[PDB]
């Protein structure tokens, strides 16, 4: 960011949190929660074996229509 | 979690009498919702299951845990796959795939995930269940 446009805020108090602002509203954002929401650790082996899984309606809940 | 089990003012046998007559009507049999609330009941009790942590690396669900048994007979699946692969998982290098213990808040972080993917998926089949029974064989000249 380097403080390039106003909309971004840097937070001295507490470098765990950035502060965005908003033609609404401008508001802060902590930043624990962030990484551990936005990274899910899924393997394809892991997804290969929970479609042999012998729920017969499992394989469906995963199924891709493409 | 939230301590507060019951809603001031909301019966819940009625809210369930309201739930089945509309997917009824809507044209979903009642084995359907069976299954979704044995997928609950089985997400519930997955929910309870304890860890023993060998060590920060790996960590082996502790031998016949009942949870998991109630979890895999709800799921109709074996019981010695499901342990292995929430004590364990498999890595994929450029060129092996070999099998290596989780550790156990990862394991924990793992059916967490789990259950809510299932959770993600059954809405998301029910949604398209919904789908089909809305969904109009003659081609709409427009909407809102």
């Amino acid at each position: 960011h380097l403080n390039k446009c106003a909309l971004f805020e840097k937070p001295r108090m507490s470098n765990k949190a950035f502060i965005i602002k908003h033609f609404a509203d401008k508001v802060e954002y902590q930043c624990e929660g962030f990484l551990e929401k936005n990274k899910d650790t899924v393997f394809e082996e892991q997804i290969k074996v929970l479609k042999s899984s012998k729920f017969k309606m499992l394989p469906e809940l995963f199924q891709d229509d493409e | 979690q939230g301590g507060s089990p019951m809603i001031e003012g909301v019966d819940d046998a009625k809210e369930m009498a309201h739930t089945r007559q509309a997917c009824t009507l809507l044209g979903i049999s009642e084995s359907y919702q069976m299954g979704i609330f044995r997928i609950l009941a089985g997400i519930l009790h997955l929910g309870n299951v304890g860890f023993a942590s060998r060590d920060s690396d790996s960590c082996t669900i502790p031998p016949k845990h009942e949870p998991l048994t109630i979890f895999c007979d709800l799921m109709g699946v074996d019981y010695e796959e499901m342990c292995h692969w929430l004590c364990h998982r498999k890595l994929a290098t450029a060129t092996e795939t070999y099998i290596k213990p989780i550790s156990k808040l990862q394991a924990t972080n793992a059916r967490d995930a789990l259950a809510k993917h299932i959770y993600a998926k059954l809405f998301n089949w029910i949604v398209d269940h919904v789908n089909q029974a809305l969904h109009s064989a003659v081609k709409q000249h427009s909407f809102i």
